[PDB]
């Protein structure tokens, strides 16, 4: 359940709360990594906790939207959502 | 310094 150093649910919660709107951010990997977590957890089906990061960083990258962040929440949205189709067949509407 | 590539997340997401 490890995700951005973060072990705990309540730890990924804050870190990522930092990584989004206290850092320079680098090259969209780092982006990508939570859409590789939300796969994961797809496969893992641990949607609840998923979504609960999902709605934070919808959350967050509303809150946060500044160039990187605006499009960072539309490619973490999509991502999410074409993966979940693969599996679900349905998209998640956190929104 | 030049880490040649500086990620964040994945640097801790790694590192841990």
């Amino acid at each position: 359940g490890n995700l951005a150093g973060a072990v705990e649910f309540n730890d990924v919660k804050t870190l990522l709360r930092e990584w989004i709107t206290t850092i320079s951010d680098p090259m969209e990997e780092d982006i990508l990594q939570v859409v590789k977590y939300c796969t994961d957890l797809i496969e893992e089906k641990d949607l609840e906790k998923l979504d609960l990061v999902i709605k934070y960083m919808k959350r967050l990258m509303q809150q946060s939207v500044e160039s990187v962040w605006n499009m960072a929440f539309d490619f973490i949205l999509d991502n999410v959502q074409v993966v979940l189709q693969q599996t679900y067949g349905s998209t998640l509407k956190v929104t | 310094q030049s880490t040649g590539t500086e990620p964040f997340f994945k640097q801790k997401s790694l590192l841990l």
